[PDB]
């Protein structure tokens, strides 16, 4: 999940948009 | 600011700032 | 903290807060 | 939606729980 891609990993734009609506 | 290890709130802001009118779904653990 | 007028990334915040480990979704405009 | 809710109005834990996953 977002966690793992964002917080204990670093995040990227790409992985961030595919949380936008 | 995205390029980086983002977590709890920083991680929340950083959505909010990509994502802009979209809105976003914050899903952890 | 919740009983006000929250915007934007104030409203963040406070479904982050709120939400803990549940997450949330943001939907605006 | 949230905004006419919670920014224009004031908000309230109860409608900011309608929005927790
Ligand atoms: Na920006
Ligand atoms: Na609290």
């Amino acid at each position: 999940g977002i966690v793992e891609q964002c917080c204990t990993s670093i995040c990227s734009l790409y992985q961030l948009e595919n949380y936008c609506n | 600011f995205v390029n980086q290890h983002l977590c709890g709130s920083h991680l929340v802001e950083a959505l909010y700032l990509v994502c802009g009118e979209r809105g976003f779904f914050y899903t952890x653990k």
